[PDB]
């Protein structure tokens, strides 16, 4: 189960955040800053995996803004990368040529996609087109 | 006119003290 | 890009050369490694336009360490330009020659420096004064071989007081790196001559004409009185550093003055206003002013004894000024303004800066410890702050009460009753240990001391080492004082601290306590529950040896950190 | 800029 | 109110008094509704008011109304009284 | 003894750097930003940093941090004074201090930086004098820099001889929450804008208490200036000898003297404010402003800032005189009054809402700060007596000056 | 009512943090003003602006009741905004989520398939320890339905409730029975996740959940056979998410049984060779299969294939592949320990790699692979790595070296020498908690005391700023002062120890400013114990103890007073309680 997901920019600004653990706001704010500092202080050949406080923090940035996750030390690590790639593909397909501008302005759509795709740190839909159809049906309802 | 008080002319020295 | 720029700079039109120079200057400013075209800009250097020569000189100075080998094609240009009738060009050439950090170039630059040393132009003399020091910094032996010290010394004996100040600054810089062999000190005639130009020097020249006296040492009261008679007017200068330099000089010269004369009192009374006016400077200069006051307060505390209201921190003051304000108030805390200090500290405990709150608690504790006439007021303030239910405030107050009870516990038995039920759920290691020590040492006014220690004995094996030791001491003290209601508690503590306790010091203490209890419980009253002597307070006053040298280092980095000038430089 | 660029460029 | 719970009547009165001890709710008039008006053990429209001491509510416009949950009698009168207390016109 | 005077930005980019000694590597600036971030996030941030054996002492400008590296035990006060002089020069040459001028005025900025300081020792800082040898739109340097008088260029000629003075008052008040005033200091400031012909030697004379006592007139109204700080033009020896204020004014507006003395008189404005803050329900602001100043004077633009709740919403203002505006950016009740006659009394009764849910962290109690500015009113009672304008050529000067009374540190501690 | 896009554009125009705060507050005041008026039309925009501001790092506690009001609304956009606000600004510690239980229950039976989905997602993401207690009844009702879009949400909600409430899993056993025949991949994945969670929660359902092993094996075989599919086919891999879940379920099942391990052996053998690992999906599938096989009692031939796959992956230049291989090797440390020794050179080479995660994994593998025969050889490599370790990896290496030495130390002299070298080389990296372990180890050994005492004396006179080394040396001196100096009652020939420098070192440590008040206590205890153990220099430490009784430390002052009282009034009983402490494990 993914403890949290944080879409952060290369400049350090966070564009998305979804934590599955009930933590205090000051603690959450400190954790986010520490994750940004650790990820922002890492090279391009660090394996995209960090064990921060017994949690395999995996980072795989496909653009200037990066992505991060926090999986428990009981599952595979490449599965997190595959889930991140699937989520990126779903986000690109739902909007169409997803870029940085559409993420800050359309964060509400990203949150809804994340909710309809991953719930509770676990996955909700293994496919990539059924989720798109469900999101389109939910949005077209008005 | 001017905000903060009108400017006033000043003397040259203490005429009362020579 | 680079090829086009090189072609433009290797052209015959000045309208393209000026633009190329501007682009080269902007690219380096933009963070571009433009050292590759250093030999290409060298050809377009000797130009009649003055707006372009400065850019070339700046590029050469910034591109001198990177390409020392290509720098050998500029000595002739500097030599040719060191004779132009325009003083600005000569001054720029002199300034750029010393800025080049090249070991093979400074050797040939001695002739132009010698020619410009006695120049009639004051700007040229001022530039050469700094150039001589810059050259001596690179090659110390080269300056001595060229014989520039004799020329530098006569510069103080010349007109153009700005040039005199520049020469004095250069001589001070040279002597600072010198091993003190062949000191450039002068007799009182030189000091009088420097003072005669001190009222004519510029804002920056005053600091130079004031730092030289910081090394000289007077031998009589008449010379010191005469020097103070001219250093006093420096207290009314708009430059906040000139005031600081004058104050440092007055403090240094006061080491030879006689307090029996009326000059010491006048000097003391004429300097308080200067320090007070320094407190109203820019926020950045506030930290420096506070450090200077703290460093001077430990030497002559009779100057600013009546200056307490100006030490109150403002609402918009910076954190670095707020922290120093509490220390300044503590250093000036006395029985005359004890109520004002207590009122100021009470309002400082309602802020939001956790570090500021801890500093305020520490300052209140220090003020209570320093003055015993206001101990009851400090205890009442601590009790009221604890009654406000602040986690950080409660933690600070616990340590403050623990420290106060250790110093003046003769009449502190009326506060233990309120501290008995004080939300002991606080997990701070610095406060739980203090509370345990207070309970153990003061287990006479608390009728339920045994019951309160039970809550702290649940996890004594994993609480902490200091906490475990404090609990073991408190339990032993309670058993020695009252062994009726704590008979089983002592056995339980001995079993938990010696059987399941792996702490080496803790295990040794538990074994010693068990041996003392099993040997002679009667002797434990005079052994453990004995009257400790007076606790020596940690004196915040610096050593007189470092303070005497610290007085000479006023307004420098050695004064802000309150550290020796040799313990911080590298 | 660096923000208008696509995430995966598909 | 719940007149069918004698053991909970004291708790309901205490809750009403605590909720009536707020300095923010001053313009809200009292509206006592007598619910569960179907069992013979239910009291009248004055015994409950006397037990709760509704007359001791200074600056409080209270009005007790008995409404039958099973049938619905008295709801219209309570609504009319609430409308008359809210609007002060024709 | 600074090593390299640089100009930073708000993102960590070095807008401009100018090394003076070369004893510090140019790559040390990259660690200044992370060090500042670490210091600010732990409460240990200071204007003087330390990168190993290299210290970064700097001040914060409007948009840039003027960092100046150093390695030896240099005079930090000298570095701060140089930074202040550079800031003043930049303000005098460029009307704004922002990034729009650093990337656009590099042609003159480099020349100014090179000319100002050499080897870490500034030599010329007079903006009016510096405007004659380094321009952005070069002849030999003026003799004023070499001459003793480095603040008044010779040969200045004007059609008229007008000298406008500005006796600006600064009322700083520190009123505790108990109702007593702790820090009540008045800082005088004589700022004159001299426009004369030649090199006049002004001889300023005021009604000083020391001067009156020395003359023997220590019985009338005389200002007891605890601290008098004259400008560089004012001769210190003449003032120290017999309180003689003789100095050659510069060309333009400058600060001649800055008086600073305490005041034991009642405050000009008395602010009686109350807070009826219901717990998470509402709050009341029974603020009463009593003008203790003279009824003949009017305080133009009275602005008494009243810090209201940070989460306050749905505000209502029941005042007597003056517009009351709630500014959510500053989180305070701006009691703005245009004209307040002396002895007047305005009463205000604020009332705002509050969310039911309590806040997560404490917010503190900012002090109430008034913004009164009463023109033509000298609280200290200091009156200018004479101004001896002497010129070798000989001319009839027309001195002028006005007295402006405003608020300085006029804060009031809240309950 | 400004839109979210306009607010984002305005915020993008903010340059300074202080000005950005003022700009955010400009909109926050208007949002508070609109919420205090009970606005119902433009509430979605205000809620979005408040969520953006809270995500921007601004406080939004005042926008809590407005989310509860919007949750119980009737519009769809308002309901979505309320659900997003509850998921983002709502948590278990908020204390305001108690009233949302009624809204969730009301929306749990709604006819709309999207509002109920939003309500279930909110409950799964922000379920509390009490909401699940009153929501478990309705969760099971939606789990027994035939809605494919709702079955996955019901499984996730049940898993979240079981994680929050481990004592409620008994109400889910009769609901998930006969639910492995779902055609949809999402429903099957949710059922597999729920079954894995139930199995990991309690072992009482392992017997009931171990019967359907054949159904899962058949499902995995069918998924492997269906290598082509439009959906769930990523990089040529069919259902990687379902395959990973199936592999995890198979690894978690039959870990201590033979029938279950043998039933899934064929599937593991087929997947260990018939899988394409060119992409990351294949590598992840192979790693999951290897992990499942290593934790299960599979056949001997599966182990050889897993070892070969791990060796092939360890040589991969990909950092992620190297990290996965290191994690797999660390997991398969005790299991198949003999076959892991073949990659000793590869593990050692990972210490010199420029990857922090790779270096940490290599160090962990080296520490876990330390045997009773390779300890002597690996000790030099560990010491070299510690001297050339990262600033944050020095303490971990120092702790691991001590942990390895305490476990399988070849001898007592070698272990003591290694501990002393680590202490002299670690310095400010050894944790203080290891000091009690070192003291216990020194006290347990009763055969080598003179050699350790001489080494401690030699290493303590050079430096004293090492808190752990200083504490260890002080304890060693206090416990073995009878062996450091032998026959030194009076003046003797010049030896390394003289009975005078030992007391001077303790006095300097007590007066040294590089003391944390803990090494000072150890030094004081050693000085006190040196009154009976040492009889040559007597009546000299008493003056120091009397002068040290006025120290600023309350504990230090009490200890000094206690020592002085014994030295001045109990001179005959001092030796009656200075016996050596007992030695325990």
């Amino acid at each position: 189960m993914i403890h949290f997901i944080l879409l952060f920019s290369r400049q350090g600004k966070l564009r998305l955040q979804k934590w599955y653990i009930t933590l205090p706001d000051k603690e959450r704010k400190k954790i986010t800053r520490e994750i940004v500092q650790i990820i922002l202080s890492r090279g391009h050949r660090t394996s995209s995996f960090v064990d921060w406080k017994e949690l395999k923090l995996v980072y795989k940035r496909y653009a200037s803004l990066y992505f991060c996750c926090a999986i428990e030390n009981q599952d595979n690590e490449l599965l997190t990368l595959e889930i991140v790639h699937r989520y990126v593909e779903l986000l690109d397909k739902y909007f169409g040529n997803v870029c940085e501008l559409d993420i800050i302005f359309n964060f509400e759509k990203a949150y809804f996609i994340l909710d309809e795709f991953i719930i509770g740190g676990e996955i909700q839909e293994t496919s990539k087109k059924i989720a798109v159809k469900a999101i389109e049906d939910s949005d077209m309802l008005q | 006119d001017r905000k903060g008080g009108s400017y006033s002319q000043a003397a040259g020295s203490d005429s009362a003290q020579s | 890009e680079i090829f086009e720029l090189k072609a433009e700079l290797n052209s015959d039109k000045k309208e393209k050369k000026k633009e190329a120079v501007k682009k080269v200057i902007a690219s380096m400013t933009v963070g571009k490694d433009v050292s590759a075209l250093f030999p290409d800009v060298v050809n377009c250097m000797q130009t009649d336009n003055l707006e372009l020569k400065k850019l070339v000189y700046l590029y050469l100075m910034n591109y001198a360490k990177s390409q020392p080998d290509m720098a050998i094609m500029a000595v002739n240009t500097f030599v040719k330009d060191c004779e132009d009738p325009n003083p600005l060009i000569r001054a720029l050439a002199v300034r750029t020659m010393g800025c080049i950090r090249v070991d093979k170039i400074t050797e040939y630059l001695c002739e132009p420096l010698r020619k410009c040393l006695k120049d009639e132009d004051p700007y040229v003399r001022k530039t050469a004064a700094v150039c001589v020091a810059k050259l001596h910094d690179i090659n110390a032996q080269l300056v001595e071989d060229q014989g520039f010290l004799d020329t530098l010394k006569d510069l103080i004996s010349d007109s153009n007081p700005m040039v005199v100040a520049n020469a004095v600054a250069a001589l001070s810089e040279i002597a600072e790196s010198h091993p003190s062999s062949n000191l450039l000190d002068l007799n009182p005639q030189s000091i009088n001559k420097l003072l005669t130009a001190l009222n004519e020097c510029t804002e920056w020249g005053q600091i130079f004409i004031l730092d030289c006296l910081a090394n000289y040492m007077p031998k009589d009261d008449r010379e010191a009185q005469s020097i103070c008679e001219r250093v006093t007017p420096r207290l009314s200068h708009a430059n906040s550093a000139v005031v600081l330099s004058a104050v440092k000089v007055l403090m240094k010269f006061m080491e030879m003055l006689s307090k029996d004369l009326d000059y010491y009192g006048t000097l003391l009374k004429k300097l308080a206003p200067p320090l007070v006016t320094l407190l109203s400077a820019e926020p950045e200069l506030q930290y420096v002013a506070l450090r200077n006051i703290n460093l001077i307060v430990q030497k002559r505390p009779e100057i600013l004894k009546h200056e307490m209201k100006v030490f109150f921190v403002k609402y918009n003051d910076p954190i670095y000024v707020k922290l120093e304000k509490l220390d300044i108030m503590i250093r000036l805390a006395s029985q005359a303004n004890i109520a004002q200090v207590l009122a100021e500290l009470r309002e400082y405990a309602t802020e939001v800066d956790v570090d500021f709150v801890r500093k305020a608690v520490r300052a209140i504790g220090r003020c209570a410890i320093k003055v015993e006439q206001s101990a009851e007021r400090c205890v009442s303030t601590l009790l009221d702050l604890i009654q406000t239910k602040v986690n950080y405030v409660v933690q600070e107050a616990i340590v403050v009460i623990k420290d106060i009870f250790r110093k003046y516990p003769n009449k502190y038995e009326s506060v233990i009753a309120t501290l008995c039920e004080n939300l002991d759920s606080l997990d701070e290691p610095e406060a739980r240990a203090a509370m345990i020590w207070i309970v153990g040492e003061y287990a006479e006014r608390i009728d339920n001391a045994d019951e309160l220690l039970e809550s702290f004995l649940e996890g004594f094996h994993d609480k902490s080492t200091q906490v475990q030791l404090q609990l073991l001491t408190a339990i032993v003290k309670l058993f020695l004082k009252k062994p009726t209601e704590t008979q089983e508690l002592v056995q339980q503590v001995l079993s938990l601290a010696t059987q399941d306790s792996d702490n080496p010091d803790l295990r040794d203490r538990g074994y010693i306590y068990w041996r003392l209890l099993s040997t002679d419980p009667v002797a434990a009253k005079e052994v453990v529950l004995a009257e400790k002597p007076l606790i020596s307070e940690e004196t915040d006053l610096i050593e007189p040896t470092l303070l005497d040298e610290l007085i000479c280092y006023i307004g420098t980095l050695a004064s802000v950190y309150h550290k020796p000038p040799s313990a911080f430089v590298e | 800029k660096g923000e208008n660029t696509s995430l995966l460029h598909p | 109110v719940d007149s069918n719970d004698r053991e909970r009547v004291n708790e309901a009165r205490e809750e009403l008094m605590r909720m009536l001890a707020e300095d923010e709710l001053r313009d809200a008039v009292l509206l006592v509704f007598a619910n569960k008006q179907d069992l013979p053990n239910a009291m009248n429209a004055a015994e409950i008011t006397d037990k709760l001491g509704l007359h001791s509510l200074r600056h409080r416009n209270w009005y007790i109304q008995a409404t039958c949950a099973t049938s619905g009698d008295g709801l219209y009168e309570g609504l009319d009284w609430l409308s008359n207390q809210l609007r002060n016109q024709k | 003894s600074a090593s390299a005077v640089y100009v930073l930005d708000l993102k960590g980019k070095v807008l401009i750097c100018r090394n003076y000694r070369g004893d510090v590597d140019m790559s040390e600036v990259e660690h200044f930003m992370p060090i500042l971030m670490e210091k600010e996030e732990e409460g240990m941030l200071s204007p003087i940093l330390a990168h190993g054996g290299v210290r970064f002492m700097w001040i914060k400008h409007n948009n840039l941090y003027l960092v100046a590296t150093s390695k030896k035990n240099a005079c930090v006060s000298l570095v701060f004074s140089f930074l202040y002089k550079v800031v003043q020069v930049f303000s005098e040459y460029f009307k704004e201090l922002e990034e729009e001028s650093i990337r656009d005025n590099f042609v003159i900025i480099y020349e100014l930086l090179d000319e100002l300081m050499d080897f870490g020792y500034p030599q010329t800082t007079d903006s009016k004098i510096l405007q004659e040898y380094i321009t952005q739109e070069a002849p030999r340097p003026p003799a004023t820099v070499t001459n003793a008088v480095s603040w008044r260029s010779e040969g200045i000629k004007y059609r008229k001889n007008e000298v406008f003075l500005d006796v600006i008052e600064a009322v700083n008040l520190l009123v505790s929450a108990n109702g007593n005033v702790l820090r009540s200091e008045i800082v005088g400031s004589i700022k004159m804008r001299v426009f004369l012909s030649g090199m006049p030697e002004l001889r300023l004379g005021l009604n000083d208490k020391v001067l009156f006592d020395n003359t023997g007139r220590g019985k009338s109204k005389s200002v007891e200036l605890e601290d008098v700080k004259f400008h560089q033009c004012v001769r210190l020896s003449r003032f120290e000898n017999d309180r003689t204020i003789s100095f050659i004014p510069p060309d333009g507006e400058f600060e001649l003297m800055s008086y600073r003395l305490n005041t034991h008189v009642k405050p000009l404005i008395w602010i009686e404010s109350v807070i009826e803050k219901h717990s998470h329900s509402r709050i009341e602001y029974m603020v009463k402003a009593k003008s203790q100043f003279k009824r003949r004077s009017t305080a133009n633009n009275v602005e008494i800032h009243i810090p209201v709740p940070n989460d306050a919403d749905s505000p209502k203002f029941k005042t007597t005189v003056g517009s009351v505006k709630w500014v959510p950016e500053n989180s305070e009740i701006v009691w703005s009054v245009k004209s307040f006659p002396g002895g007047k009394e305005y009463l205000m009764r604020a009332h705002f809402g509050l969310p039911s849910v309590e806040a997560e962290d404490k917010e503190g109690k900012p002090p109430i700060s008034v913004k009164f500015e009463i023109p033509y009113f000298t609280t200290s009672g200091i009156q200018v007596r004479y101004l001896k304008i002497i010129e070798k050529s000989g001319y009839q000067a027309l001195p002028w000056v006005r007295y402006i009374t405003q608020n300085g540190d006029y804060q009031l501690r809240t309950q | 009512p400004i839109r979210l896009r306009e607010l984002i554009r305005t915020i993008r125009t903010a340059r300074t943090q202080a000005e950005e705060r003022e700009m955010i507050q400009k909109e926050c005041a208007a949002i508070r003003s609109s919420f205090r008026e009970e606005d119902n039309t433009y509430r979605c925009r205000n809620v979005a602006k408040l969520l953006y501001m809270h995500m921007l790092g601004y406080p939004a506690h005042f926008g809590q009741l407005e989310c509860l009001k919007l949750i119980a609304s009737q519009k769809f956009t308002d309901k979505r905004i309320g659900y997003l606000g509850a998921m983002l600004l709502l948590d278990e510690r908020q204390d305001v989520h108690l009233l949302m239980t009624n809204c969730i229950k009301n929306d749990l039976n709604h006819s709309t398939q999207f509002v109920q989905g939003l309500a279930l997602c909110t409950l799964g993401c922000m379920g509390s320890s009490e909401m699940c207690r009153d929501l478990a009844g309705e969760v099971e009702k939606l789990l027994k339905t035939s809605n494919s879009y709702l079955r996955k949400k019901a499984a996730l909600c049940a898993v979240h409730v079981i994680r929050k409430v481990p004592e409620l899993m008994e109400m889910f056993l009769p609901a998930t029975k006969n639910l492995l025949n779902e055609k949809n991949h999402g429903v099957l994945h949710t059922s597999v996740v729920l079954l894995t969670e139930m199995c990991e929660r309690s072992p009482d359902m392992l017997a009931h959940f171990r019967k359907l092993v054949p159904q899962l094996v058949r499902i995995l075989k069918n998924l492997i056979m269906s290598g082509y599919s439009p959906e769930h086919d990523v990089s040529g891999i069919s259902d990687p998410f379902l395959q990973v879940r199936i592999l995890r379920l198979l690894r978690i099942l039959g870990r201590n049984d033979d029938d279950s391990s043998e039933a899934m052996n064929d599937i593991l053998a087929q997947v260990a060779t018939n899988t394409e690992t060119s992409k990351n999906v294949g590598n992840a599938i192979l790693y999951e299969t290897v992990l499942t096989i290593m934790d299960i009692k599979s056949e001997s031939g599966l182990r050889v294939l897993a070892i070969n796959i791990l060796g092939r992956f360890l040589l991969n230049n990909d950092k992620n592949i190297r990290y996965v291989a290191l994690t797999s090797l660390l997991k398969t440390v005790q299991t198949d320990h003999n076959a892991v020794q073949r990659h000793r050179s590869t593990i050692v080479d990972c210490l010199k790699d420029l990857d922090v995660s790779i270096k940490r994994r290599a160090m962990e593998l080296s520490f876990a692979l330390v045997n009773g025969n390779n300890i002597r050889g690996m000790m030099k490599e560990l010491l070299y790595f510690l001297d050339s370790c990262e600033p944050e990896f020095k303490a971990d290496c120092a702790s691991g070296i001590f942990l390895a030495a305490e476990k399988y130390a070849p001898s007592k002299r070698w272990h003591i020498d290694t501990i002393m070298r680590v202490l002299t080389t670690a310095g400010s990296y050894v944790r203080d908690d290891a000091v009690p372990n070192l003291i216990q180890l020194i006290t347990n050994s009763v055969e080598m005391h003179a050699y350790t005492v001489q080494r401690l004396y030699k290493a303590i006179l050079g430096d004293y700023s090492q808190q752990p080394l200083v504490q260890v040396a002080a304890w060693c001196i206090g416990e073995y002062g009878d062996l450091l100096v032998s026959g030194q009652c009076e003046e003797e020939e010049p030896i390394q120890v003289t009975e005078d420098e030992v007391l001077d070192i303790l006095e300097s440590v007590l007066i040294s400013n590089m003391s944390t008040s803990v090494t000072r206590g150890y030094a004081l205890t050693a000085i006190m114990k040196l009154s009976t153990r040492f009889t040559c220099t007597v009546n000299r430490i008493k003056k120091v103890v009397s002068i040290y009784g006025s120290s600023i430390d309350v504990e230090l002052q009490q200890r000094a007073v206690e020592y002085n009282a014994l030295f001045k009034k109990y001179d005959h009983m001092r030796s009656a309680l200075l016996e050596r402490m007992p030695v325990m494990e």
